């Protein structure tokens, strides 16, 4: 009965609505972020349905500046909407201030964006979780934010399908302060962990930045050398 | 104001120098009017500062955006083209400035652009008060098949006969060269006054 | 009781709505796009239907502009209006910076638009997929685009009812830098394996383009070579 | 329980509320038009029915401008208004650019007002079809268009309940480049084809116009010669 | 169920909440009108009330203007405000023009505003028909409309629940080109005719026009002398 | 199924929705007007309950200006609304043209506020009913007004619970051109028929104007006199 | 069925929702109003919960000037935003004039915010009444006013959950023209009989202004005197 | 039926998704807030997650100003929102007069807005409560706020799923006027009595603030002590 | 400025200089000042260079868009009336230019439109602050009997005596040739060079 309109909450206080929103998230594929000694990375599976298409195009980890990054998980057009609203919002900051000096504020927007869309009759959710992960002026940063504009801050992260076992994973071997290449390392380790019966991982999307540094997304031959 | 940007075989330089008057009040000596606004696109700036300046800050974010969104830099005739329709849009409030957009794409190219958005490329350019100074120089000893050592000495050369004339210009002279091979690069000032002291020049 | 509002998510987090109208785009003509050796072509199935009709006036191939053409399934007068959007975003993208340089773009505009059609009550989503193809700095360019918003790059694709069959005979049999002409043969057999029950192929809409040139489209006699 | 409301896809893709406005169309009365030797005609079934009413206006074929003129079937004071519209959207189209060069764009016009009322909560489609017929820089034209706002052109083509009837007759013996007369005589053979059996055709309206001239209207006495 | 909104088709292509509107126009005292020698005229039966009840007043029969009259069935309010409407685009024509030179455009105006509200959801149809009769350039004019904004012109007509047995009556006794006084007579007892089982008439409205004069609405003692 | 929105007709033509508001009205103390020679009176009846209230407030009988009184039955708050709204009317009047010429089109001003509420979704009618009384260039006027905007003009009539046995008694016993102190005798006597038996009359509210002079109201001593 | 929409009026006439809003009044803490010689007062109950509470934040009779006291019973936020409509009100007529002539004015325009509330689908009534006490130009005033927007002016009032016990024993006890001292006593008296088994009431809020003077607030040690 | 929209009244007066929101914030981590002398404090349970979580990151307790502190319980999307609000909502005021001189005020147009979202339809209730402490020009002040923007001042209070153990804790416990390192204690011991099953209170977030001086934030080394 | 438009039987032949000055500055001596806007239609501009630039633009995106809608190109006389509508819509606030349109429908033409949006199709036209000298010119010896070299010649002649007068003109001189057979045809530089050396004249 209360799980048909964003608008009504169940007597238990519940916005089922949302909560179904987060389920088109768990459908995406997996994504992590690990922070690492001066630097963050990202590296995304891709569900890949075909050799028709052209694989290194509408790609999953996506630059906001040279200094941010975002990987997405659930409906890829709502993804898409996003990503265009956080880029026109962190040149807006860059405009105003001269620089975007907390990569929070950015993230809130996007998230305030997003908490819009669970309260106002007439719109739906976006079906969205986003990574991001960049250098501001505190430092390295990891954020996601989920489909109710709900934000955590991290060291390490996942999002889509294998989210569970990949977060499970890096609880258990996760350390501070790895140089890239075993930040790297691990975090192929973690997104293998959650294949199933045999199943083969294919050259993930893996970017990295360090600090005093633009991002770096790493081409085929430099992620394989990985795998 | 003086401003400059020259094109070369493979190469844009770009020079400015560094006052600010208010009628004959030198109220800062090092201002800045040359800016990277992309990967291989610098911009001088001449006219109302706080005009010029906010151009410069929409350019950089605009530019940086184009980039991201198209996965190629926006060609430098894009560039003049932009500030061209966004300049003609407030035609009768102006933003009141003088550009030079000088790059690589394919080729170098320097388009001078004015307070309407009229915009024209030329082989070179001089921008603000010190101008036609400038022009002398260049019309008398700019040469195509100059390389960029002769190129950076050339402005250094016409935009110092321009300090020298013109008393809405002075202070340090910056010079950008914007190549393929090397991108986007801001001369080291030491390297401009060894240029300065070599050429037999002052101020 | 979840697929009566295009705003309302299913327990799974599904968008029923969206989903119902790509069923109208699996009613419409046949039609396929595949990049070629310095190039991009599109093949419509023309389903022919009364010598009282003007042939010359139906055309499933429309141009965008001299560089970008599309072809479309699905509500006739949706794909009419979509079309239409963009034609005058092109012209937006040229009058603003002199060239359109990656066709990517033009591409995600009309897919926002579509989007937006998912997100807010009061509105159905557009029931119609395209093909995009032309060159733009980048190179040679196919994209579709499906009634969510959702695009994707291709190296070949199709669109209509007979996607499926048409997409499974490329797999099997498409590859990179043929020829123009046996492109086009090869679209001609993919579009014939879609046919079925003895089923006579008609005379198509062929169009293509090659790096330095404008669009052609095929006439007549010069498709018939091919049938 | 997919048919209530315009914005609602049915499972397969339809939109039931525009099938159910096609309904309406059907129940007019027969109207029909034809491509001759450098011309076009239309001829209307008039179900004049009361000696008490003015047999002189509220005509079934309306003049646009005085080289395009168009017949409709379905709710009448919706069609009136879709005339009204394609009568003022002639006039802007003109004062533009000084003429009117192709009519193909006028009813597309008439036709994206008759699809946006497809696609938006609140309204109804309207209940509505018309053909267009007229001369422009292409030469003569013969367009139908419906409630979804679908257009196609044609050489011959009806509307109204004896559509399909006039149809078959027109399919078995329509013939190109016909004079006039011979047009005419075609025609009204074709819809006394489609009236019940033993029920006599009182004069219909015929209107005709040829490359280089303006539409005439056939007076009461010259329609009975075809009688 | 299809009869609850407006903006909703049957499966047969019908507007029920339209022809409920009709219904109410069934409900309202008997009107009539017709065309006689050079004019037109009009009558009114008035369900009269009580003694109690003001007789000069709230009028049947509304002048337009000068050389135009209404009468209305139906909602009472709302024919009000359609005569208000009607009044006000008089005026509008005659300030544009400086006259109003087609009764029919007039017409056409009101029709259209009844035709908006059965497009448009948040509204109902106005319960109201009317009859409109004058004289303008092309001579003396009888319409009616009804709350679909259906139009027609006549020689004589009636709405109101008399409107039947009235109109049968005019069929076979209606003669076109009567004197004024003949007109009345025949008019009179065509209303008579719809009375039931030995009731009477209590004096009706009576106004009418001939060309080159203004309207003239009959007074109490000139009524009495055709009764 | 028909009784839910003022936007809904039923089968048989009506608006359910308006005849509840009436059923509000029915349950207001009665009031009564008529005219007597050269002039009209109104009388109000008020079961006014606890000694706790302020007798002197909250009047039934309001002035709308100096020549012009109102008297309401039904929800209470709405018809202060409706004459707030009818006092603005009257001076925007005024200020026009320098005078209020006739009364009938501030009622109908008035009405057609109500009427508008009958016709557009998202609000309800007033469940209000008015009767004016005052004197405009035409002479003393009486007109009644309900939730549909319906007005009639009346020599005598009444509202509220009592309105039928008043009007019953005033159909028998009425008389025009009575002299003020007859008339209000009359009236006294009216309101007291429609009393429940044992049952007395505590006090109406009593106000009267004469053509020439401004409204006076009867101060609670010379009420007294006619009990 | 007609319970559950503002704008629907059940079958006898009644606004079901209004009726709802009322019981949410009847929940609130008792307090009461009363004229005496000169003056008027009003005074509050109200249940503090813990000793953890900041009593003189304690918030029931507000100020709305230096002449005009309220008291709400009902939703305490929608409280707040009428007594601060109330405040704003105020000023806005006393800059426009200079001066608050009439209170009754005042109560008016709240009253009439109230009504709005139960007349436009979108929006709920506010679930309080309110009483208004203060000093104008006529003399001391005490007004109330509830969910619909209905006032009555008194002598003596009460709302909130003891309404009906204090109405009760000032019915029997409330005389005119009493000294402040013995208006306070009564007062009290008539807010202690409204308390079950064993309460003895705690310290209420007690206010009073007499003609000429501005407000008190006796304060806690003040009002321990009739305790 | 009465408890699906916020713009419905229950038969008793109830408005159930109000009640529903609440129901949300009784879900969230335990806050408090206390009086001391001359001070006020804040003490949040922060609840924990992996050690993946950026510790120090997305406070419970967040500045408004240097003055003014807040801490919320329910969701947390919403509440940034809210918290937003409350920040901008206070520079406004100080750009305004220069100064907050009463945070009541600040807390009141945060419980305005929240107020509003209950109703107007459309909208859901934020679901959410806050505490707001600070200093301002009359003392130490300690709020609360809830979905329904009911307001309440308080010496000591709590928010979230452990409220009603450290309320009763604290309303034996509580003493006035304490030092700040014994309010600290007592909160401290508070906040344990609500924990369940001998669970382990890690490192909760502290802010106090005294007379003359701005907030501090305890850091996690400094909270400790009390552990 | 000086650009011209002439009508031959089956030929529209049109062509400018291209000198930008700012004042008596010359601050582009290759500025551009004619377009092909459609298959068969150029336009030339004179004004305000970033007005003219803007309706360069929308002309080259609108007559695109025309042809693609109506599967055939814009009639001259169409392309006119809409600039006519365009230009008298913002009178008050003007585009500040003079304009011609010239191209090949069933028949050449060449259509004259000012500032307030005023067109008129003449035989020739010129525009500019050289316009009088060229009117000298073709008055003299224009002839409807002219095969396309003669009116090559004839535009190169008007244009070269302009730029001996007007000091706002200047430079190259940029001719196109629009037919049937091959559409709008930009003539190579090198061919109007050697018809200035041929018939005697410089600058």
């Amino acid at each position: 009965a209360y799980d048909r309109a964003i608008t009504v909450f169940s007597p238990d206080g519940r916005l089922f609505q949302v909560e179904y929103a987060r389920e088109a998230v768990k459908k995406g594929s997996t994504a992590l972020g690990m922070k690492f000694a001066n630097g963050v990375l990202l590296i995304s599976d891709k569900k890949v349905r075909s050799r028709l298409i052209e694989q290194n195009s509408i790609e999953k980890i996506q630059l906001i500046d040279d200094y941010v990054a975002a990987v997405t998980s659930g409906l890829v057009a709502d993804a898409r909407v996003l990503v265009d609203f956080a880029r026109i919002s962190a040149q807006q900051e860059k405009v105003t201030y001269g620089s975007l000096v907390n990569i929070e504020n950015l993230v809130k927007r996007v998230a305030d964006q997003m908490q819009q869309y669970t309260q106002y009759g007439g719109v739906r959710p976006y079906g969205v979780s986003l990574i991001f992960a960049g250098i501001d002026q505190i430092g390295p940063r990891l954020f996601d934010c989920d489909p109710a504009g709900t934000i955590n801050e991290y060291k390490a992260t996942a999002i889509g399908s294998g989210k569970d076992a990949v977060v499970s994973f890096l609880e258990r071997e996760y350390k501070e302060n790895l140089p890239e290449k075993e930040a790297v390392t691990l975090g192929i380790k973690a997104l293998k962990s959650s294949l199933e019966e045999g199943e083969e991982l294919k050259a993930p999307e893996i970017a990295s930045i360090t600090v005093g540094n633009k991002y770096r997304i790493y081409d085929q031959e430099e992620v394989k050398k990985f795998l | 104001t003086t401003t400059v940007g020259i094109t070369l075989k493979d190469a844009v330089i770009m020079a400015t120098e560094r006052r600010v008057t208010m009628e004959n009040f030198i109220m800062h000596k090092n201002g800045k009017k040359l800016f990277q606004i992309d990967t291989y696109t610098g911009m001088t700036i001449a006219g109302l500062v706080g005009d010029a300046q906010v151009l410069v800050r929409y350019m950089k974010a605009e530019l940086e955006l184009y980039r991201l969104q198209r996965r190629v830099n926006m060609p430098i005739e894009a560039v003049a083209t932009l500030l061209s329709n966004m300049l003609n849009q407030v035609k009768y409030m102006p933003y009141m400035v003088q550009l030079l957009v000088g790059g690589i794409d394919t080729a170098p190219h320097v388009f001078s652009i004015d307070a309407a958005g009229g915009s024209v490329e030329d082989i070179y350019a001089s921008t603000g008060s010190g101008s036609p100074f400038v022009y002398g120089v260049l019309e008398s000893q700019y040469s195509e098949k100059m390389t960029v050592d002769e190129g950076v000495d050339l402005v250094i050369r016409a935009i110092s006969a321009a300090k020298q004339r013109d008393s809405a210009s002075g202070g340090m002279i910056d010079v950008a060269v914007i190549t393929r091979k090397d991108g986007y690069v801001q001369l080291p000032t030491d390297q401009i006054e060894s240029r300065i002291r070599k050429l037999g020049l002052i101020l």
